[PDB]
């Protein structure tokens, strides 16, 4: 019943760092947007940055002002692009096989959670 | 356990068997190597140059070569082209054959 | 816990693995990515669990005082991920425990939280992003286990145990210098007493 | 490479072999005599893979460019393919010329330096004597010809040594799973009596090189090219070997 | 002629002492074809050199040096050079988080106008006192045989030498520091004034 | 062929090749030019993707006037890459790099004239 | 550091090398120059290292009090060469450190000096130019290491250990006699108290 | 004796004496000065009458504006007269010329300064 | 930028001993001259001695007297004369080889510093 991939944090004023509980295959998959007026998806280059693997730092201190009441953190896993590709010469490794299994596992998370 | 061992032979030679099954002194491979009796591993003898026989195609593509040893002064090759014969002395000089 | 290869290689981690491999006697490895060396893979596994353990012990830089954990407004329950090595209340008695991966208030018998909580969390860091004094202790401890598990040599084992005790001594010496704890004014109780 | 051996045939003491290059066909003998040198002069019976007692003609040297140039098709029958040719003076001196991209066909001149106006140099290729020692494991010979290896346990081998007699330079490649090492053994050593200048520099000794690893994943193979005899009269290694 | 004043390369000579600690012949050069013992000795020498500096010595700690952020990013870089980073007075606040200086108390990794800290910065094998240079070599020599090729009697002496070497470096720092419990210290100095 | 040469930035170009041969990365010294002679830490600020090509690692820029980069090879005369010690095997490698170092040092001095 | 063969041979050094060689059991060498003896070359390398170390420890004759180091007037910065074993200020707190081979004032963050500085320096000397009492200690320490490194014999190792301990005792005994330190009048603090 | 020297052209003076020692003929380079630097081929443009003296075949005179003839010895750093191989003897003659070849390059630098 | 081979010390009165930082192949290569009136090169026999490999002692007290304000200490390496010569009977050692390159490297030092 719990929605693991999608979760929203109340801004409660100037809170710079937010925790992302879900595991993500790439920093491009995690998408962050403010909520309260419009769904404004933030750019990764300047607007927000991953201070650590599990923590995002937002540059400006939003809060209720800017009519943005809350922040929305979710991951969308790209279907077309595959993180792992297999070639004859390359050595098979645990990293390569785990990514292949878990990527299509991630995509099923969004479908179940959005339902 | 500070275990050490030393080998004196190396007569050995290439073995394709597993390293476990290899006898001591076998060795994985040797190229241009001579395992000469009591003497150790050696470079092969140097192949000194004698006269060139001819062009690359002078002999056959796949010829039959038979050394002739008649006399301590007369030694020869009877090399058989696919068609025809050529006969060289070991000095490299070619002795013409008439059919 | 994550796979060892998942951590990105850095110059600090390359030297740490080389130091661990040297314990049993293996030669140093040039690069960590794209290698078939089984021992180098193990050294990273031993390094990661020792790194995680040494961080688990409360250290001044490691412990974060009164950080706020924010719950999802829709779900109303906080996530107690494996990244948090320790979760303790700021006051004397800690009331937060793990129930199904979510922060659970044992005294309240409720895992649903609103407005967030203030806690003291020890959070895991890489082998890098660690104080340099602690890097040698992590390596020295990891060397002992790596030697013990794979190639147990009593001669090198005795030296490493002595080296670990000295390494632990320096790390405590680091903490006392880092902490700068004051028993008169830094003390919570004594500070109120010195008021005159 | 690209050289086909048409027939090797042996007289009682030495073997005469003819082999074709992609341009030519040659005749040459491999002599199995124990110590005797193959050519007059020839300070130490060089291993040059095609030996000629060449005398450099007077027209070769020029002064405008310092290099004395020699034409390979004249010294031999005609042009060769790919290989490294060594020119060896009447004394120990050696100059090695790397194989050009065209391969001695488009560029058949080998250019020495200085006035080698009429010298008795020896001109020849190189031989790549490779020997791979196989793995270093605990091997006990028992029951008159049966050798059993102690598979149980892990061996961390510390180092190895190779004994050589009247031998010159050679390289002992050590290749672990990850990296590789060379340990070239060239000369007598800087403080030695033997290193004396202008002396032929080859002698008997033991070379100890650090080989470290699992005793099961690192390959130690010796090879040499530099036109000097190599007689290996022993080998060994040291290890820890805790059994588990 | 022995009037010469030529001195050899210190980094290679330090490695040779590590090699010569067991009796191995000295190596003529470090760069070139890969050599296991030369590569092992050089790595341990830098490993041990980094350790000895990290401990903290009066010459090593740089007092009150300012670290300035990038003007646009407002972030300070906690480079691998910095062996230690502590605040000037006490209860050091700055830590490392993602390679950047992080103020744990204020929970902000962005600073302006710079920060004042006490940094131990890496130095070469040179630029270290002769007392410490001997200690690093004799510490690396003991580490060399323990790890790679173990000689029981060598470790026994090298253990004794390292303790003696450690003692001498402490006397250096104590002589270098010249610390005074009456006037030098922060607390009692104010009390003594009358 | 000359050790001393200067590349104009010619726009925000990360990569510049060095024609001169050099022994070690430390020997190559590089300075940004255009406003004042600025020396940079070669290893941290530049990454050698290849031996010849340096990397500004981002678009240093003609902006701000740093539109000129100087490529110099200064081989340290005080620190000798190879010095012979008694008891060490004499090799062709060490003799060759010993000669090429002093010939590099002499060549750099000659070009400085 | 410097090469062993760089130093000129003297009768003092010739006997010292002979004594180091005898520790293993090698026969004495007649002359040092122009020999192919590998052991003789090592004994000089071990002797020079121990010579530098024993000098590095502060001794009264070794330490130079308040000598002036003069900078190049054009360069304005003093050279901190490897011959300088120790560099300390005459006062309690030493402010001079090495940066890039030049004397660096850490408190001033400047290596450019004018008019020179007064410091305490330990300067390296040959094996000669050394007190006789110190020569036997240098040899006794050197032979201990020379025996350890090349031919490690436990029987001779134990004897050399007590020989070195006695050698150190005599050298300290020499230092106390040489120093002539007075705790009443030679003392800096106590002398001012004794005034009447 | 300076390794670099310029001679007054002196009209139709064919030959000129060079005092400096040179290891090889190709090292000596001949340039004409007065309008621009001109490099002359070793064998067609000039000829070495002896080792000590050099004569210009074509007598480029004070004409076209060239007023001086410059004679300097440049020893190529890339080109080495003797090279060392792992095999072979190390003759004293080879070790000496290697010493003087690199000395020549350094000597050229000092004279220019 | 720094001139290693050439450096000058202010006399600042009567100072006997001066330290030479640069390494030198022979004591004849180090040349000492006073500065302030004329370049007066000192004779090694009587005018100045060494008493130490890195220190030189000057007999008379120049100071500000005689108009010699400073002292100039530089090393000039003779190109024509070679310290080491190789002969066939000779044994190669570290001394003979190291002198060969480093004497040449000293000459290039002077040319770079004089520029």
């Amino acid at each position: 019943n719990v929605i693991k991939t999608v979760l929203t944090y109340q801004l409660d004023g100037s809170n710079r760092d937010f925790n992302i509980p879900f595991e993500y295959l790439a920093r491009k998959f995690v998408v962050v947007t403010l909520i309260g007026v419009d769904r404004k998806v933030l750019t990764i280059n300047t607007d927000y940055r991953f201070a650590t693997r599990t923590t995002i730092s937002l540059t400006k201190a939003w809060g209720p002002a800017d009519g943005y009441t809350t922040i929305e953190l979710r991951r969308v896993t790209s279907t077309t692009d595959r993180l792992v590709d297999f070639t004859d010469g390359s050595i098979l490794r645990a990293y390569d096989l785990n990514v292949a299994q878990i990527q299509t596992m991630h995509v099923a998370e969004e479908a179940r959670d959005l339902t | 356990a500070l275990i050490s061992q030393s080998i004196k032979n190396l007569k050995g030679g290439i073995s394709q068997q597993p390293d476990i099954l290899r006898y001591p002194d076998q060795g994985s491979r040797q190229v241009n190597g001579w395992s000469s009796e009591t003497e150790g591993l050696q470079k092969r003898p140097p192949l000194v140059f004698l006269n060139t026989l001819g062009d690359n195609g002078a002999l056959g593509q796949a010829p039959y070569i038979h050394l002739i040893n008649r006399d301590e002064h007369e030694q020869y090759y009877a090399v058989f082209t696919g068609s025809g014969i050529r006969v060289f002395d070991l000095s490299g000089n070619e002795k013409q054959v008439r059919y | 816990m994550r796979s060892y290869d998942m951590n990105v290689e850095t110059a600090a981690e390359l030297s740490a693995v080389n130091d661990i491999l040297a314990s049993i006697g293996e030669p140093p490895v040039s690069t960590l990515e794209g290698d078939a060396n089984a021992d180098a893979a193990n050294a990273r596994r031993i390094l990661n669990k020792i790194n995680r353990q040494i961080q688990s012990r409360g250290w001044t830089f490691n412990i974060e005082e009164g950080i706020t954990l924010l719950p999802d407004v829709y779900s109303n329950l906080i996530v107690y991920s494996d990244d948090y090595l320790s979760l303790m209340s700021t006051s004397g008695q800690s009331i937060y425990v793990n129930r199904g991966g979510y922060v659970y208030d044992r005294t309240s018998q409720s895992d649903r939280f609103d407005s967030g909580i203030t806690v003291n969390i020890i959070r895991l860091r890489d082998y890098d992003e660690m104080p340099e004094c602690f890097r040698y202790w992590i390596v020295t401890k990891a060397s002992r286990q790596f030697n013990n598990r794979f190639f147990g040599a009593p001669e090198v084992e005795g030296v490493l145990q002595e080296e670990e005790d000295e390494a632990r001594r320096l790390c405590m010496e680091y903490e006392m210098d880092y902490g700068g704890y004051n028993m008169l004014d830094g003390d919570a109780f004594t500070s109120g007493l010195l008021t005159r | 490479e690209n050289v086909q051996v048409l027939a090797c045939q042996s007289i009682s003491s030495d073997m005469y072999v003819i082999l074709r290059n992609e341009f030519n066909t040659f005749l040459a003998r491999i002599s199995f005599t124990k110590n005797a040198i193959d050519l007059q002069g020839e300070p130490y019976r060089a291993f040059m893979d095609m030996k000629i007692r060449y005398t450099i003609p007077s027209g070769t040297y020029n002064d405008d460019t310092f290099t004395t140039s020699i034409h390979i098709p004249t010294i031999y029958g005609a042009n060769f393919g790919r290989g490294k040719i060594t020119v060896l003076e009447p004394d120990g001196k050696i100059t090695v010329f790397e194989q050009p991209t065209a391969g001695w066909n488009s560029d058949p001149w080998l250019r020495l330096s200085g006035n080698l106006e009429g010298r008795m140099v020896y001109i020849g290729f190189n031989i790549n004597f490779v020997y791979e020692f196989s793995k270093f494991l605990i091997k006990q010979t028992a029951d008159d010809g049966s050798t059993s290896t102690e598979d149980i346990g892990r061996l961390q081998l510390r180092r190895a040594w190779v004994n050589y007699e009247n031998s010159g330079t050679f390289d002992i490649y050590v290749e672990n799973q990850s990296s590789n090492w060379k340990y070239t053994m060239a000369g007598a050593r800087l403080g030695s009596n033997t290193l004396r200048a202008g002396r032929l520099n080859l002698g008997t000794g033991q070379y100890r090189f650090p080989v470290v690893g699992n005793a099961k994943f690192n390959t130690v193979y010796i090879l040499s090219d530099e036109t000097t005899p190599l007689n290996i009269i022993g080998c060994g290694w040291e290890g820890n070997y805790l059994r588990r």
